[PDB]
């Protein structure tokens, strides 16, 4: 029922930066969690940061300084600024939201830091 | 256990007067109240009077202000008094003790019967 | 007493409802059982198994007997008002003054049982009686099985089987033995109550609810291995003006969260009361529940308006699973929360909306023909009979944790609050 | 998404993780029982021994087909979306409704079902089908024992242990009639789910949900003796980026009171969903834990925060009772309460002091080879992998009691503020 | 150390005390129980039974063996205080950790369990020790009953009543098998812990508590049909100084409603130590509580406060059932709520007033000699030994919604604080 | 214990009004719910009017607007203002109070809607 | 209880065009979804396209945009319409109805085999 | 864990005054409730009096009004002022003190009323 | 399962001195406390004297100052030295192992007898 989109990926050179955003329509209201997920090509689904309900932030051990991670409760929108990429965060990145015990998933970007 | 011994039944003409009596023997310091009931041909048994060990006595809505009922501790007697009776009033009348844990006792029943002149 | 029709606009749906019988008062008669078994054999066969199961009727009848002489005694030891005896040392309550007054009630009961006893002893009937009734644990199979046994086969070869049979009894009196409900000692002699006593074409939810009142151990005797209990048969009344009501609760929308009234499973009218119902420990017939006394008791002032149509008293809570039902089925229509659950009139082809600001949508055959709940279609019934801004403040909270956390901003606003007063004081 | 780490200085510790595997769709088949025995004896023996276990069966076989008869009927009576039926009058719940629309899908199994037990009359195969199965209460017994003793033994020797067989079988019977789930059936006949349905290696605890799932009773045959269930066999799958964590909290110091942080004994990741687990329904594999439906359930935003590593709002408690741990092993090391525990490093002769303003000493092979709890000396783990001023405001209390006690005080505050007001406005 | 005399004014009624006897230590003692019975007879007969009997067996052997194969280790492998082993990878409570500590102190048991299995495996004793001691299932039955039985009866005629026996041994052992505690293993073989161990005249109530401490599996085996188990004797110690009391809280009358003070069942004291103890996991023994550790639980201060004799302190909440005693015998006279109950002196003939600001009347020999409760006349025990305007304003809620809509009416009255606050800060 | 004495009743015309009059005395005190129900000669009891606990008002469908129920707390009298009384109104009137979970019945009075 | 019949299969040439018919029968007003589910050898089921009662549709991920499946609710038909076949596409397909109380039921499963080319 | 000390018993003649104190030191810290106990030789021991933990003071019957006990949580100290001695008050006092559910045990002080 | 085996018991002239030692065998790391307990003639057994892993040694009220008590961990040895015997030192001494599981574990006993004098 609820529609999650996401922009913002594509290729980027080694060094330089993005700001993914993923946004949110129709019954979702008020303060919602949501969550921005990796997967590399043959790898495992990883997590790379949440911001729960009540704001409070969370970052994995790659994202504890390199990525932000911020919320807009008015535009029901997550936005994942990646400051600083390297080779290795080439993956596909998928957007999260979870509406009480609902999970939503997005279709996930694909991100390439080309070198 | 309390064993009930009825007597005073039988055949009365319509406007008379009739006396029913009940004996009461056993543990009677543990019934709560001593009464009469009533089943009439086709009908469950109704309470008719009821006298508890204070004094404190209720009728039926029939039974209000048109008969009574009485004890005597000393003889150990259940007593009543049945005035002013109708054709209707004939039924089989039954005395009952009640315990204060809900527990009750019935006799033997006696049949009551009124022409109907 | 309910307004059954606004209570539908918060969620809150009123069940058909049914009237109540009571168990004013109680019959009581007293059940002997002798469990050991009289083989009428000459030849004294299976004496040696009777020997075996006395010795293992003792790991039953010894705990038994101890439980009852080391009970402690609350009154001690005529006329229609005399004294019933004088007030033992200690405390009682309430519950066992009247279980000490019921045990004083069976003291001249307990007299005639002792002489009754002696004829048990020798007789071997299955059910006797001399009301007093009295049952013998394998009579019955004794008489018709291994007592023509020993004329066919040998003492040895029936002798073990009567061995496996009491052996079988023993694990039976241990699972009901080992408080007591008639219903057990009706299961363990596979016999009916109308078959044990012949006093009064009653339903089966009378017989029900007989099965279930408690017996209790008057006396165990250790010399002639049987067991007395005194059984309360009730004399159920019909509650004029009482009715016992069901509440279900349904998903109440409020700005997209889901919201729910909690209530009471059920709730009781009587006269100008109105309150819930402990129908646990009750037995529910098709017109009435039968209960052992008044289930009642009293409601917060909150739900006791919201119940009598005052619907923006109503307590609501956050629905935290998925116990509480979206959709439910009222007289013939459909009472659904159609935010979260797709609900479609006159086929799938169509979905209604629900504006955010209405919480509860009402589907009537008068609207839609057919109703679809996440595509499960269904016909409206035509013989059922199911714009008010309805806003609600009573939120509440069902667990300590959510208390003491909204309690500690209201402490630290009160801390706030005294140091603005502390500050105007002094600046004023 | 949970901050393993940051717990441990509060206190909560989160165990090994495990997947989930839910039932998305279930296989349905019917399980006929009957309770008569074929003997196949052309002397009739054991006749007589029916004709009394018939009796005792109606005992079981009576209050089930009246129950079922007199059941609330919520849906009275092709094409891929036709109207399942119309709407009965009264109140449905969704699982009422849900249960209801389970019967309609049998009512072509039913049909079925009155012909194939024809034939399950006259055979006399212990388990036999036709996919729907039948299984015989004795026949295995009566064909390997009590069909060959008429050969060697006579009629009345024998005769009396098939009563006894019989008289074992109804007390289990009654254990399991007297809800239903499926290991109740399978014990009662001793046999395996694999030998009955023929249907598909799995492991143990698949095995093991399979016999946790409820059976319901679809219809009661009061002339064959027979009564047939609707078993539903479960389709395990793993639900893909679930987890469930243990968590257990230890005593917790602050200025020598001893607190701890309430939490729910299992706790749920799913994507950005984070919540308690009801997990007391579900069976616990060596990866997985094996669930009816989706066992989260949303929690407090302060607990939900305390998890996501702001360990400064989670709730504490004062600890009332020795149940709470105060030491506990975590990844090759030890986390204790070490004022109210002695702890000792690389031996008993030296007490490591945990100064007043640490809540929780956490102790790591790099720093002692050797770890003492309360004289128990244990050798660290060479594989193991386990100065910040927390302090916690978050006080909370899981008693009624506590939280009106504090709320009085609260509401006296609000007075004094209130009569503080009317003096400074009749004042000023 | 509490005041008895001034509670029950309020209606707070302390039974007579009872000491404790706290179980200190324990002796450890193994049980093997051997599940296949050695029947003597050289013609091998009975063995086409119990190979069917090992078949069953397996129903339960195995899930318990498979069961303890796959449980968590959290301690992998002398001196005094040598180091017990090495801390597993994992998280470990402090539960696990002491129980794991048993298994170790196992190991060297083990050990010679292996060696004793040996001989029981040719042993046809039915119960042997060499302390250790073993049992087998049926040995009893079968020497006295099923060894004599072939010398005269065919081999087929008690084979089969060999295979009923073992059938109802099976099902005694799914209902313990199928934690475990030690009566249940005394009923199934039905044999006294006494005639067990040979270890040490004490007390029913002390061996109603040994048989009351549970009972873990050390180890089975699949190959002798075996089940070996560590049993724990408690040594009971008389905790000195340390008394339970028993509380009983009676209906309380504040202007015509009806109020109680909400306590624990079993309040306990201990030198400067008060309050509550839970005794529903210990054994009540004519004069002390037998118990496998410390029940005592920390108070709140205004319950500890109130049982001290501060009865202003005391907490109260409405009486909402019947379940609350409204009048109670107190050390030979009668406590009660003479408002809602009628309280007669010397006779029914007159009824004492009780006055309105008066909660409990107290009801004393020295001035009524038969006091009559609802009618039931007693008389007052000559040896009891049975004006103050006390009000209690700690008024306390038990139920969270209560607490809610309290908490709503002080968190509204904040906001107009708040906003009063606000005028008077634009205003001035 | 408690006593409960009505009075008011009697002969009315058709469409005049009547104000009947309940009292309570005893061991009652405070708030208390009470209730007016009515019973035509040969058939069942119905409820007229209610006042709960918090003095929420209730009413049945032939009381919607033709009858008025007020409390008197300070007095334990309960008021039924019959505004506009119909032929069919004839009955006996009976006055119920609920003091926790007991509940009094009154001595029923009679009113007849003469025409 | 539905029962389900499937017809269509057998050999295709590498980019040809197929299609799978399966017809049910039974109480199809309590069946929510239909659709067709594969195995390879050597793996468990997957599924591959299923239609609900309102025409919503999905696919699974080697699906989508690449096959497309159809009802016809008056002759109680399921079609399946394969187009654009690959050589790992040879498998063994089966339709299936789930119930709307997830009760699923299965066909009798028919072999689908691509030429190497 | 807990040490306990007391100290003011003695000889002391009859009518005389005592004070005894007991001062608690480690991990105790905060209010706790303290008591004084008494056993004469040859007979069991008896509570003199008690401080709960919100202060309440508790007296036995011979300790009513001749006997004071006071806490002073600053020092965790208990005082018990005996004012008027007896010849029965010859026995051995004990100080108590408990953190808790744990029960502390002094060695208790000698107190002989001599005459 | 720990084994102990005690020694040193036996008849000593009143004011003499004793020793008694008991040595242990088993999985000792798992003992908590080692001592001995006496029981006399006509009551239960009491404690005498308990040494713990870390040396911390209590005594009864009657050993206060008047006993010693000490271990072995090398050689694996109990020793409980006895001076300043009185007549009324008679009695049967036991050595004990409590388990940190509480535990407890007794050896064979030995009588110790005092001359009167």
């Amino acid at each position: 029922e609820v529609q999650l989109v996401e922009s913002g990926g594509g290729l980027v050179q080694t060094g330089d930066s993005l700001r993914l955003s993923c946004a949110a329509s129709g019954s979702i209201f008020g303060e919602n969690a949501m969550a921005w997920f990796r997967q590399a090509p043959g790898k495992q689904r990883e997590l790379v940061a949440r911001v729960s309900t009540g704001g409070t932030l969370f970052y994995a051990d790659f994202a504890k300084v390199r990525f932000t991670i911020s919320r807009d409760t008015a535009k029901q929108t997550v936005y994942l600024q990646m400051s600083s990429l390297r080779p290795e965060d080439t993956a596909v990145y998928y957007c999260a939201v979870a509406v009480g015990t609902r999970n939503y998933w997005g279709q996930g970007t694909q991100v390439t830091v080309s070198s | 256990e309390v064993q009930l011994v009825e007597s005073g039944g039988g055949l009365v003409q319509p406007g008379g007067s009739l006396r029913l009596s009940c004996s009461a023997s056993g543990s009677l310091s543990t019934i709560k109240a001593l009464g009469w009931y009533r089943r009439a041909p086709g009908r469950e048994r109704e309470l008719v009077a009821s006298i508890t060990s204070a004094g404190e006595t209720n009728y039926a809505d029939s039974a209000k202000g048109r008969f009574t009922v009485s004890t005597d501790n000393a003889k150990n007697t259940v007593d009543l008094r049945m005035n002013s009776l109708k054709p209707e009033d004939t039924a089989v009348y039954y005395c009952y003790a009640e315990s204060f844990v809900l527990n009750i006792y019935w006799g033997q029943g006696t049949q009551v019967t009124v022409s109907s002149g | 007493q309910i307004d059954i029709t606004k209570l539908q606009h918060v969620g809150v749906l009123v069940n058909s409802p049914k009237g109540m019988k009571i168990s004013q008062n109680f019959e009581t008669r007293y059940l002997i059982l002798s469990l050991i078994p009289k083989i009428e054999d000459s030849n004294s066969c299976g004496d040696q198994q009777i020997k075996q199961y006395k010795r293992l009727l003792d790991r039953l009848i010894i705990p038994l007997y101890d439980g009852l002489r080391l009970q402690k005694d609350v009154i001690v030891t005529r006329f229609f008002g005399g004294v019933i005896g004088t007030i033992a040392l200690g405390v009682a309550t309430s519950a066992q003054i009247t279980a000490a007054v019921a045990l004083v009630e069976a003291k001249q009961a307990r007299s005639d049982i002792e002489k009754l006893k002696e004829a048990i002893r020798d007789t071997n009937k299955a059910v006797q009686s001399v009301l007093i009734v009295a049952i013998k644990s394998v009579q019955d199979y004794v008489n018709k099985e291994i007592v023509p046994c020993i004329a066919r086969l040998g003492c040895e070869a029936c002798g073990l089987l009567l061995g496996l049979a009491l052996d079988q009894h023993y694990s039976e009196l241990t699972n009901i033995f080992g408080g007591i409900k008639l219903q057990g000692i009706a299961s363990l002699y596979r016999t009916n109550i109308t078959e044990i006593f012949t006093t009064s074409k009653y339903d089966i939810y009378d017989l029900l609810f007989t099965e279930s009142i408690k017996v209790r151990v008057i006396d165990v005797d250790l010399n002639d291995y049987s067991i007395t209990l005194q059984v309360r048969l009730p004399l159920l009344t019909r509650l004029l003006n009482t009715q016992i009501y069901k509440v279900d609760s349904i998903s109440y929308n409020i700005q997209n969260r889901e919201w729910y009234i909690p209530l009471p499973s059920h709730i009781m009218t009587k006269g100008a009361f109105l309150g819930g119902a402990d129908v646990k420990e009750c037995i529910e017939a098709f017109s009435s529940y039968i209960c052992p006394s008044d289930p009642g008791f009293v409601l917060n002032h909150e739900m006791e308006s919201c119940l009598s149509g005052n619907i923006s008293q109503c307590p609501r809570t956050t629905v935290t699973s998925d116990i509480v039902p979206r959709y439910a089925f009222v007289n013939g229509g459909v009472v659904a929360n159609c935010i979260t659950t797709t609900c479609t009139c006159n086929g799938i082809g169509n979905r209604i909306n629900q504006p955010p600001d209405q919480g509860v949508k009402i589907i009537t055959h008068k609207e839609c023909n057919t109703i679809g709940i996440n595509g499960m279609l269904f016909n409206t019934n035509k013989e059922g009979t199911l714009p008010d801004d309805i806003t609600l403040n009573n939120s509440v909270a069902l667990n300590p944790i959510d208390i003491s956390i909204e309690l500690n901003k209201a402490k630290s606003d009160l801390e706030e609050s005294k140091e603005w007063i502390r500050r105007s004081n002094q600046k004023l």
